[PDB]
C-alpha cells in the first residue's frame, strides 16, 4: 500500500464529482441515440483491441466523448469523427507512444481527413478546456484491487469486464459515479469468483455499504446477465482471451442474495 | 485567440527545446510578466504534442507555491502557447554561478524543504513529474523555488509503465530505472531530489554517470551493489546481473562532508534502493533536518 493512497483517493472523489457528464445530455440531442453511442463506443473496444491500447485509454475516451456531447449538438455522420478525436486525445494522455494521427485516419476507412481530425481534436479539447485527466472506473478499481487480501487475478479480471460492459449503455450507467460503478464492479466479481463480498475495508476506505452500491449493482448484475444477448460484443470477445482468464466466459449467479 | 497574444510583448528568449521556444514577455495591458512557452504546430502535422497534453491538463490541476503556475493556453490555428509566471533564475545557472562560494546550508534547506512540499503536493493529486533535475527548478529573488517542466509528468491513478525514451536524463535516474523496473512510483522523484540534494552540498554531481551501466556503478561504488537483504528482489531484475561487482558502501560523512546527523540522516533515506522503503516527500517534511527552516533570499547574479 502506497504512501499517498489515501489523499489520492479522496481526490479522485473530489475529481469524479466534476468531469461529471449531463445524465440527460442525450434527450437533448437532435440527431444521436444511446443505441448510436453503444455502436461507437463498442468501435472504440476494438481500435484498443487492434493497437493494443491500455484499457483506461478507452475509459479516458469515452469520457471524453460523453462531456464533449453534453454541450455539443452533433450529427449522426459526425459522431465518430469526435469518438476518433477522442481516442486520438486519450492515447495521447495515457499511451506511452500514441498511434500516429494517420492511424486514426486510416481506421476510419478514410471517412474523414487527416485535416478534419486535427481540427476535431483542436474542437473537442477547446470543448474540454484541456482538463483530460479525468477519473475513470479503471482507477478506482485499481485503488480498490489494493485492499484485497487474497489477491486474484480472475477477481481482477471480471471486474475490470464488468467495468467495460457499462462503457456501452449511456442507460443506465451515465448517472452512477465512476467509484460507484466500480464498487458494484468489485463485488460482483468477487462474489461471482470467490463469493466473498465488498470487504470492511473497502466500506470504510469508500464510506460505501453495499446497501448504497445495490442500485448500480441491480443494474450491473443484469447486464452481466443479458451480456450474451447484447447487440454489441466486442467487449465479450475481448474478455474471452486468456489474457482475462476467459472471464466473460464465466456464469453469471442467478441471484445476489443482497 | 490572436487577440490575445496581441496582447503580449515579446521581452527576450528565455530558452530552446524540442517543444518549442520559451520568450519571457509582458502583457501591455496589466504590465503583468510572464514566461511564453511558443510551440508550433507545423513541425510534425501531428496535432497537439503529448507533452503540451500532459504538461497542460496537469499542471492546470496543481496549484500550490511550489510549482509554477500556468496562466493560461492560446491555440490558434498553427501555434500553441502556454503562458506562465515568470521567475529569474533556474537552478542549475544559480548552482554554476555559486561554484567559487557554493550555496549557504540554510538556503539549501529552504530549497529542499519547498521542493518537498511542491513534490508532495503532486503526488498526494496523483502526479509523477519524472523529471526533476536542476534546469527544470525555478527560483526568484525572494527565496522560493518551484518545480516546472511537467513535460514528463504524468497521472498514475493507473501504474505508469516504463518507458526507454521519455526517461530522466541519466545522472538523476533511480536505481530501479536503471534495473530495468515495470512500473513508476512516486519515488523515483525522491531519488533525483536525493541527488540535487547532494549536489548543492558537494558542488559536485553525485552520480555523474556516463552511461547506463557507468550510472548504475557510480551508484553502487557509493551506495553499495545492493543484495537480496538489503533490496528483496532485486537479482530477479530485468537488467540486473550476477556478474555486477560487489562494492562496499562508502561511509556518509565523506559522501556529504558538510553535512551533519541530520542531513546524512534524511540523505540516506531519500536513496535508499528498495523504492518500497524510500522516504516519502510527506514524511521527508516531517524529518528533524526541517527542525530550523528559514527563508533566506539568494544572491542572484543576474
Ligand atoms: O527559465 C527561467 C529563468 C531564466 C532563464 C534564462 C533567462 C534569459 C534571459 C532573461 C531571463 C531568463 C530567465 N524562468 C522561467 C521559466 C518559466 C516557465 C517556462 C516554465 N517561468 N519562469
Amino acid at each position: 500500500v502506497p504512501d499517498y493512497h489515501e489523499d489520492i483517493h479522496t481526490y479522485l472523489r473530489e475529481m469524479e464529482v466534476k468531469c461529471k457528464p449531463k445524465v440527460g445530455y442525450m434527450k437533448k440531442q437532435p440527431d444521436i441515440t444511446n443505441s448510436m453511442r453503444a455502436i461507437l463506443v463498442d468501435w472504440l473496444v476494438e481500435v484498443g483491441e487492434e493497437y493494443k491500447l491500455q484499457n483506461e485509454t478507452l475509459h479516458l475516451a469515452v469520457n471524453y466523448i460523453d462531456r464533449f456531447l453534453s454541450s455539443m449538438s452533433v450529427l449522426r455522420g459526425k459522431l465518430q469523427l469526435v469518438g476518433t478525436a477522442a481516442m486520438l486525445l486519450a492515447s495521447k494522455f495515457e499511451e506511452i507512444y500514441p498511434p500516429e494521427v494517420a492511424e486514426f485516419v486510416y481506421i476510419t476507412d478514410d471517412t474523414y481527413t487527416k485535416k478534419q481530425v486535427l481540427r476535431m481534436e483542436h474542437l473537442v479539447l477547446k470543448v474540454l478546456t484541456f482538463d483530460l485527466a479525468a477519473p475513470t472506473v479503471n482507477q478506482f478499481l485499481t485503488q480498490y484491487f489494493l485492499h484485497q487480501q487474497p489477491a486474484n487475478c480472475k477477481v481482477e479480471s471480471l471486474a475490470m469486464f464488468l467495468g467495460e460492459l457499462s462503457l456501452i449503455d449511456a442507460d443506465p450507467y451515465l448517472k452512477y459515479l465512476p467509484s460507484v460503478i466500480a464498487g458494484a464492479a468489485f463485488h460482483l466479481a468477487l462474489y461471482t469468483v470467490t463469493g466473498q463480498s465488498w470487504p470492511e475495508s473497502l466500506i470504510r476506505k469508500t464510506g460505501y455499504t453495499l446497501e448504497s452500491l445495490k442500485p448500480c449493482l441491480m443494474d450491473l448484475h443484469q447486464t452481466y446477465l443479458k451480456a450474451p444477448q447484447h447487440a454489441q460484443q466486442s467487449i465479450r470477445e475481448k474478455y474471452k482471451n486468456s489474457k482475462y482468464h476467459g472471464v466473460s466466459l464465466l456464469n453469471p449467479p442467478e441471484t445476489l442474495n443482497l | 485567440p490572436l487577440v490575445d497574444m496581441e496582447n503580449f510583448q515579446k521581452v527576450e528568449k528565455i530558452g530552446e527545446g524540442t517543444y518549442g521556444v520559451v520568450y519571457k514577455a509582458r502583457n501591455k495591458l496589466t504590465g503583468e510578466v510572464v514566461a511564453l512557452k511558443k510551440i508550433r504546430l507545423d513541425t510534425e502535422t501531428e496535432g497537439v504534442p503529448s507533452t503540451a497534453i500532459r504538461e497542460i491538463s496537469l499542471l492546470k490541476e496543481l496549484n500550490h507555491p511550489n510549482i509554477v503556475k500556468l496562466l493560461d493556453v492560446i491555440h490558434t490555428e498553427n501555434k500553441l502557447y502556454l503562458v506562465f509566471e515568470f521567475l529569474h533564475q533556474d537552478l542549475k545557472k544559480f548552482m554554476d554561478a555559486s561554484a567559487l562560494t557554493g550555496i549557504p546550508l540554510p538556503l539549501i534547506k529552504s530549497y529542499l524543504f519547498q521542493l518537498l512540499q511542491g513534490l508532495a503536493f503532486c503526488h498526494s493529486h496523483r502526479v509523477l513529474h519524472r523529471d526533476l533535475k536542476p534546469q527544470n527548478l525555478l527560483i526568484n529573488t525572494e527565496g522560493a523555488i518551484k518545480l516546472a517542466d511537467f513535460g514528463l509528468a504524468r497521472a498514475f491513478g493507473v501504474p505508469v509503465r516504463t518507458y526507454t525514451h521519455e526517461v530522466v536524463t541519466l545522472w538523476y535516474r533511480a536505481p530501479e530505472i536503471l534495473l530495468g523496473c515495470k512500473y513508476y512510483s512516486t519515488a523515483v522523484d525522491i531519488w533525483s531530489l536525493g541527488c540535487i540534494f547532494a549536489e548543492m552540498v558537494t558542488r559536485r554531481a553525485l552520480f555523474p554517470g556516463d552511461s547506463e551501466i557507468d550510472q548504475l556503478f557510480r551508484i553502487f561504488r557509493t551506495l553499495g551493489t545492493p543484495d537480496e537483504v538489503v533490496w528483496p528482489g532485486v537479482t530477479s531484475m530485468p537488467d540486473y546481473k550476477p556478474s555486477f561487482p560487489k562494492w562496499a558502501r562508502q561511509d556518509f560523512s565523506k559522501v556529504v562532508p558538510p553535512l551533519d546527523e541530520d542531513g546524512r540522516s534524511l540523505l540516506s533515506q531519500m536513496l535508499h534502493y528498495d523504492p518500497n522503503k524510500r522516504i516519502s516527500a510527506k514524511a521527508a517534511l516531517a524529518h528533524p533536518f526541517f527542525q530550523d527552516v528559514t527563508k533566506p533570499v539568494p544572491h542572484l547574479r543576474l
